[PDB]
């Protein structure tokens, strides 16, 4: 999550729904209307880097973020059913980082517990896949397609470590 | 938006980082994203002009306390995001260049920018200078692999011809094997002339 | 002059410094350059190091010990030293 | 960068092998390096030279494992098999692991690497057949892997204890376990007010 | 019965370069494992370098004598030992330079900060300090000519904390790192106040993780995974060595 971290930059660039708590003339560029003043109660998705700051500051905060479908209770129920079967990458490549940022902006113990359980199950599956080494598979391909980009990087690191260890063991 | 170009540049940086992590051997780095960088710089100049206009509006005094403050804050945040993206991409490319200099220059100019090429030359000069002086006894450019094998059979991957040794000249005639200490043949292996006996 | 005596010295001073191949004929040419001074020319050792550095800066070519280019580089470095004097 | 990306988090198996080589090992010399009162010398700056210079034929002596293997490359050196590296000791460790699924058998942290290196080189020195020792090592590795799977099922963010686990196993598990525990700790910290 | 072990011990009682090499190995391992840069041991490094120089000179003299008993096996042993020692020293120095470049901004901040307990020269070697200064200056010149000329002067500062993510980068104290409890540096377990009896007669060292405010005891001669910040106290005490 570094300042120069490209993945963190992309996750911050991701937009989230929000509802305006203020009416600001001259902010029509965010509205995408050249001369229309911003209005209170207006609903507009905003980039996470800007939406989070607007939710933090404003006293009444300047904007209030609406709950995303990635944070929807239906997605939560699907995760509680089967953490592995869900396509977290299709939902968001930075879904875990976005969940962590949403927990930081709004402390949610149950959400953190559900996210941790999903991460643990997906990590067990990813560890099984990484332990499976060549002496592309459809099952691993579908699992990676479900797996987010960060989880795929972790899986690549673990699988490369296992493959290097096996190669060094089987070769002089 | 203005930050979208920086996001695209950072996406290219992440793609190149994943590629370099995938390939152990150093590939010729992707050509510098001069187009996206120049677009981001033009956006930064436009935002600077907008900030100057906002300061002029503040001198006019209309809503300078709140509306102009928010507009200037938004423009400054956009400039900061663009600068962060550009710095991240440049740092990743420069780290790749430093790794390449440690790999080869210690023992694809079109892809690099001219400033990047000057920086890589300066890094190679710095490596040679660090080896040239204190701690010169150990070749800092020498391989980081532990000396697992004192002696190893060596033969030419290529017919380079005569080659120097500590006290000998060895012909590298094609497919000519040898039995020598690994340390002396480490430089020749780095040259690629001899591979695995 | 004393190419065998300078051979380990030239090998170290060049190959350890830059990774550059030193041909035996080039070592012999450097020996003749050293023998151009009647006595041992220890300062000429640093002069040869400077010549190798200038050759790496200009030609930037491996196998500089072939001495076809190294003799001209030696003349160039000698002229540079004369200008320095 | 100066450090390879894979090396940023964990030591390589070759590095673990280098550490195991830094460990010492007993061997039987075949050269009377010791000179009678009636010669080249090691003069090692990082290790004892007196043992090497006092070695005599068939006089058991201990030296750093790398130097021991270097001498074993010559016919002069024959490495002494570790006592725990015996069929009876391996069977005892296997029975201990079977009786204690929670508790790992008290094998050395470099037991796996040392057994592999000895099978590569010191297979001749083993009085017991090398195949039986290899099978026992594989059985112990499988038991330890099952125990590691159970422990991963029982992970905790606060801490973990692995007493008798092999150093190679710890090095292999460092990336995955460290990343998972760090992610869990980050989730718990974000949950914390 | 009467115990005369003390009497027998009293009757029995009537700088090692190898130990320095072992200390260098432990220090290099701790430097590789620890995100924070370790303080530079100048005396030990200089003694090892002098020993390496003398060994190389002796090997060269032996080579001259051979070119003029005659057994090159000890010479090969000395050459391999010198190669291994030089490789270890170079690896430690390269890791130190990597840490210096990773925290160049924080190191400039620490050098500027008189309140910082450790002087930059104290933490680094002289060559390390010169390298950090020159590298930071070159990077600052490049970044300034690249972007700072167009950037407004209020935001032109490279190391400023005004950004939401501070541009200065510092080692992660709280990062988890594996460790094996070395036990007390002294032979006597009771002599170490940190060492204390735990259940089943096991000496242990009490430790606390500030984030959870949890207190735990680390048995001597045992391996554990803990945050580097809490581990740093025992590491400075040398009671535990990073894996």
């Amino acid at each position: 999550m570094g300042y120069y971290d490209i993945d963190d930059v992309l996750a911050d660039g991701t937009e989230f729904p929000c509802k305006f708590q203020y009416d600001i003339p001259g902010l029509g560029y965010l509205e995408n209307n050249p001369g229309r003043p911003i209005t209170k109660n207006t609903k507009l998705s905003l980039p996470l880097w800007l939406a989070r700051i607007l939710a933090i500051v404003g006293p009444v905060p300047f904007v209030e973020l609406l709950p995303p479908d990635m944070f929807s209770t239906k997605v939560m129920n699907a995760i509680k059913t089967d953490p592995v079967a869900l396509d977290l990458h299709s939902i968001n490549s930075h879904f875990f980082s976005l969940a962590i940022k949403w927990i930081m902006l709004f402390s949610e113990k149950e959400l953190a517990n559900v996210v941790s359980e999903l991460l643990l199950q997906r990590a067990q599956e990813l560890n099984h896949h990484a332990s499976s080494l060549s002496i592309t598979n459809i099952a691993t391909s579908t699992f990676l397609l479900k797996l987010e980009e960060m989880e795929k990087e972790i899986y690549k690191k673990s699988h490369e470590s296992y493959k290097d260890t096996k190669r060094w063991m089987f070769k002089k | 938006m203005y930050g979208d170009l920086g996001n695209k540049l950072v996406l290219e940086a992440k793609r190149t980082k994943q590629l370099y992590a995938r390939s152990n051997q150093d590939v010729n780095l992707p050509m510098y994203h001069e187009d996206i960088i120049r677009n981001i710089l033009k956006e930064v100049s436009n935002l600077r002009k907008n900030t100057e206009y906002l300061k002029e509006q503040q001198q006019l005094g209309m809503l300078d306390d709140k509306v102009a403050k928010c507009q200037y804050f938004v423009t400054l945040l956009c400039m900061e995001r663009n600068k962060r993206c550009l710095l991240a991409y440049q740092r990743l490319r420069t780290d790749i260049l430093d790794s390449m200099a440690w790999n080869n220059n210690g023992l694809d100019t079109n892809n690099l920018s001219h400033q990047e090429q000057e920086y890589l030359k300066e890094y190679c000069d710095l490596i040679t200078d660090l080896k040239s002086g204190d701690l010169v006894d150990i070749d800092l450019s020498g391989s980081l692999v532990p000396p697992s094998d004192v002696f190893i059979d060596v033969r030419v991957l290529k017919d380079a011809g005569e080659i120097q040794t500590e006290y000998g000249v060895f012909n590298l005639i094609k497919d000519s094997q040898f039995f020598v200490r690994q340390s002396d043949v480490e430089r020749l292996i780095q040259q690629g002339y001899l591979q695995k006996i | 002059i004393q190419p065998p005596l300078l051979r380990p010295l030239a090998y170290r001073v060049l190959s350890r410094k830059y990774g550059l191949s030193i041909k035996s004929d080039g070592l012999s040419a450097l020996a003749e350059f050293v023998g151009t001074n009647i006595g041992a020319n220890w300062r000429q050792g640093p002069a040869t190091i400077k010549f190798l550095e200038q050759f790496a800066a200009v030609w930037k070519q491996q196998e500089r010990g072939l001495f076809i280019d190294q003799s001209g580089v030696k003349e160039v470095i000698q002229e540079m030293k004369e200008r320095e004097k | 960068m100066s450090l390879p990306a894979h090396l940023q988090q964990t030591f390589s198996p070759e590095e673990i092998q280098f550490i195991v080589e830094n460990e010492p090992i007993k061997i039987f010399p075949r050269i009377t390096t010791r000179q009678k009162i009636r010669h080249t010398r090691w003069q090692l700056i990082t290790t004892d030279d007196k043992a090497l210079n006092n070695m005599v034929a068939m006089r058991s002596t201990e030296v750093v494992l790398w130097i021991a293997l270097l001498l074993k490359q010559q016919s002069k050196c024959s490495i002494v098999a570790p006592q725990w590296l015996t069929t009876k000791e391996l069977d005892r460790k296997i029975q201990y692991e079977k009786t204690h699924p929670d508790r790992f058998s008290e094998l050395p942290w470099n037991w796996l690497v040392l057994a592999r290196i000895l099978f590569n080189k010191a297979k001749d020195d083993f009085h017991d057949p090398i195949h039986e020792l290899r099978g026992k090592i594989q059985d112990l590795r499988e038991i330890r892997q099952i125990k590691v799977l159970k422990g991963l099922k029982y992970l905790n963010e606060s801490h973990l204890q692995l007493d008798n686990l092999s150093l190679l196993e710890i090095n292999e598990l460092r990336p995955f376990i460290t990343e998972i525990m760090d992610k869990l700790r980050e989730i718990h910290t974000a949950s914390l007010t | 019965d009467i115990n005369i072990d003390d009497i027998l011990a009293e009757l029995d009682k009537e700088v090692s370069p190898q130990q320095d090499f072992s200390d260098l190995m432990k220090s290099w391992k701790n430097e590789r494992c620890s995100p924070e840069l370790l303080p530079y041991p100048h005396q030990l490094m200089k003694r090892l370098l002098n020993r390496i120089s003398m060994q190389s000179q002796l090997i060269e003299n032996i080579s001259m004598g051979f070119l003029d008993n005659e057994s090159k096996l000890p010479l090969l042993c000395m050459e391999t030992e010198l190669e291994r020692l030089k490789f270890v020293i170079r690896s430690y120095i390269r890791c130190r330079l990597s840490k210096i470049d990773k925290f160049s901004l924080y190191l400039r901040q620490l050098n500027e900060d008189e309140n910082s307990l450790i002087s930059l020269t104290d933490l680094l070697s002289k060559d390390e300090i010169k390298y950090h200064d020159t590298h930071s200056l070159i990077w600052l010149k490049l970044v300034n000519d690249s972007i700072l000329k167009y950037m407004p002067e209020e935001l032109q500062a490279i190391n400023d904390t005004e950004g939401s993510v501070n541009m200065i980068d510092e080692p992660d104290w709280n990062k988890f790192v594996f460790i094996h409890v070395n036990g007390p540096p002294d032979g006597k377990w009771n002599e170490d106040p940190l060492l204390q009896e735990n259940e089943f007669g096991k000496p242990c060292y009490t430790v606390t993780i500030p984030d959870l405010k949890e207190e735990v005891e680390l048995t001597i001669g045992s391996i554990y995974v803990m945050r580097y910040e809490v581990i740093r106290d025992l590491l400075r005490d040398d009671k535990v060595a990073l894996i």
